[PDB]
RNA sequence: CUUGAGUCUCGUAGAGGGGGGUAGAAUUCCAGGUGUAGCGGUGAAAUGCGUAGAGAUCUGGAGGAAUACCGGUGGCGAAGGCGGCCCCCUGGACGAAGACUGACGCUCAGGUGCGAAAGCGUGGGGAGCAAACAGGAUUAGAUACCCUGGUAGUCCACGCCGUAAACGAUGUCGACUUGGAGGUUGUGCCCUUGAGGCGUGGCUUCCGGAGCUAACGCGUUAAGUCGACCGCCUGGGGAGUAC
């Protein structure tokens, strides 16, 4: 029509544009294996431009202890 | 000004003075006119792998607004310090900070993610400041 | 590319009154202030060429909005120079 | 190779075992079911195998 | 792997392929070669070549209906 | 005069460049604990390492290169080229609207400038790999393949000849000429209500039509229709050599 402006909730796997970045701590562990490595943007869903700013603030987050660097003795 | 994400975290038995670090590097940042945009701790964490013979330590994010040199005055400090476990300090330019997007971040942890527990008021502690009330 | 606030004291002082963008002495003014920036740039880095190609752009750049300008009034280009403090 | 080691710690009186499992060959997982197969109770089996980050350069090995 | 998270007692129908985070068939790449620097230029850019795979099924499918293949 | 070309504010994406720091995994080495006879290697093997305690295994330190997964037909780049993370300096492109100058344009002999690579001088560095070199094997030889070691080198700093299958084997810029399916990034409109519908620019990739090409094949990113300017070719060998 004219200017409801969307919405709704549930395209791409990304619909909202994930600003929150490496401190939502539970959205980032979606996207992680068991073994404590990142996923591909195939098996996930993510638009590819979120994909790689996604992990540009796994790093980060890695870095900073919050994530498992590997899985390794852990 | 720059924007600054600052991210540090402090040895535990070191952490127990934590909010005189942070005192005297606000002081030193708004003395050199800068604004604190907000200072969240996060309170004491347990690492996700050990640094350097360490299994926990204790994270704040003060979130800066200062020119160059300011934050180039910080690092030196933190590169010489023991209690600094290890530190970060994130962007550049972005206004999007001074609207404090972080404010939601605080109280999204607050909520479900930081609750009570005997560490994170250790680490209060040495700052208690009773300097307020009408004479 | 030359500081925003900077920018607007360039345009102020070699534009005319209506503040124009465009005209010839604004953009040879700006390119100048900026090769000025610039010559500072590449003392430290030396070894930095990807960004000395864009250097000499500027610097071809301004060398022909000068031919321009020489073709068209000769009194503002011998002024212009001077005012800049351009070659020898 | 398993069952034979299997004697060998039995001097030690053990009776529950974890096991890392560590590298590329065969037998990789044929060895654990012969350590369950000896009596032993297993209670991870915890593949380890060490993997650069890209790292230092492998021969290059079979060569033109 | 057999999964060491699965459920700690030994259950012998998992199967280790089925059960692999990365594991052997990529992950000792870097064993007994290095992949020439710009070798996977001919190894790794058949990428094409299985994208193409892929299409031959998806137009396969529509000529023999057309055709009547039986 | 303003469509060309240039210019301003607001924004966006990216491994574009340079300088500094920093983190984890791993090969190695030294140190120490445990622990026993092979370990390592291949087609199989031997040289090697091992009963002076190896290999494996736990701890701690040292060092140097690279920087898993993410990573994709992806992206950026004048090209060669560039992938951890963090800051500092800085280049270029693209958009959306407004405005501004008014042909400032295109091409370019000579010319000056910019290198993958190995090479190269002087200084540092040396963990991995590795020409030369050695030893073992196969072979009728076997200066080779394969295996055990290993030097220069690769790595940094600064300086030198500028080579390449230096490519799209396709010179630049510009106009024009049916589409489809996909990547990717800005962006106008939608109960934005089906990872959906309509609108517009940028690059990018597989397919194919008219046409062209000897053919393969190209095909709106041309090898189609043309414009401008530059390079270059004139049978094979000899020769990209001699002087």
């Amino acid at each position: 029509a004219r200017y409801f402006r969307r919405r709704k909730f549930c395209r791409f796997t990304a619909e909202g544009v994930q600003e929150i970045d490496y401190k939502d701590i539970a959205t980032l562990k979606n996207y992680i294996t068991e073994s404590g490595k990142i996923v591909p943007s195939r098996i996930t869903g993510t638009r590819a431009k979120y994909q790689r700013q996604l992990a540009r603030a796994i790093k980060r987050a890695r870095y900073l202890s919050l994530l498992p660097y590997t899985d390794r003795h852990q | 000004m720059r924007h600054y994400e600052i991210v540090f975290m402090v040895h535990p038995d070191q952490s127990e003075q934590v909010p005189g670090m942070i005192e005297r590097y606000t002081a030193a940042i708004t003395g050199a006119e800068g604004k604190i945009h907000r200072l969240e701790d996060w309170g004491r964490r347990q690492l996700a792998y050990p640094i350097n013979k360490l299994h926990k330590a204790h994270y704040v994010l003060m979130n800066v607004e200062a020119p160059q040199e300011v934050i180039d005055e910080l690092e030196t400090t933190f590169r010489f310090n023991d209690a600094v476990i290890r530190s970060m300090v994130m962007r550049t330019k972005h206004a999007v900070t001074e609207a404090s997007p972080m404010v939601k971040a605080k109280d999204e942890r607050r909520e479900r993610r930081d609750d009570f527990a005997n560490e994170t008021a250790d680490d209060a502690e040495a700052g208690d400041s009773e300097e307020e009330e009408e004479e | 590319s030359l500081s925003t606030e900077a920018t607007a004291k360039i345009v102020s002082e070699f534009g005319r009154d209506a503040n124009d963008t465009g005209s010839t002495e604004v953009q040879v003014a700006l390119l100048t202030a900026q090769i000025n920036h610039l010559q500072g740039h590449f003392a430290e880095h030396k070894k930095d060429h990807h960004s000395r190609r864009g250097l000499l752009r500027m610097v071809s750049q301004r060398r022909k909005l000068l031919d321009y300008l020489k073709r068209k009034d000769v009194a503002r280009y011998t002024r212009l120079i001077e005012r800049l403090g351009l070659r020898r | 190779a398993a069952e034979r080691c299997a004697d060998a710690v039995k001097e030690y009186g053990i009776k529950n075992l974890e096991v890392m499992v560590k590298g590329p060959g065969p037998g990789r997982e044929s060895t654990i079911r012969a350590l369950n197969a000896a009596g032993f109770r297993i209670t991870n089996i915890t593949d380890v195998t060490p993997i650069p980050h890209n790292g230092c350069r492998p021969p290059k090995k079979r060569r033109v | 792997p057999v999964i060491k998270v699965r459920e700690n007692e030994p259950f012998d129908v998992a199967l280790r392929r089925f059960k692999r985070s990365c594991e052997k068939a990529g992950v000792l790449a870097e064993v007994r070669r290095r992949e020439f620097y710009e070798k996977p230029t001919t190894e790794r850019k058949r990428a094409k070549a299985s994208a193409v795979k892929r299409h031959a099924k998806k137009l396969a499918r529509e000529n023999a209906r057309r055709t009547r293949l039986y």
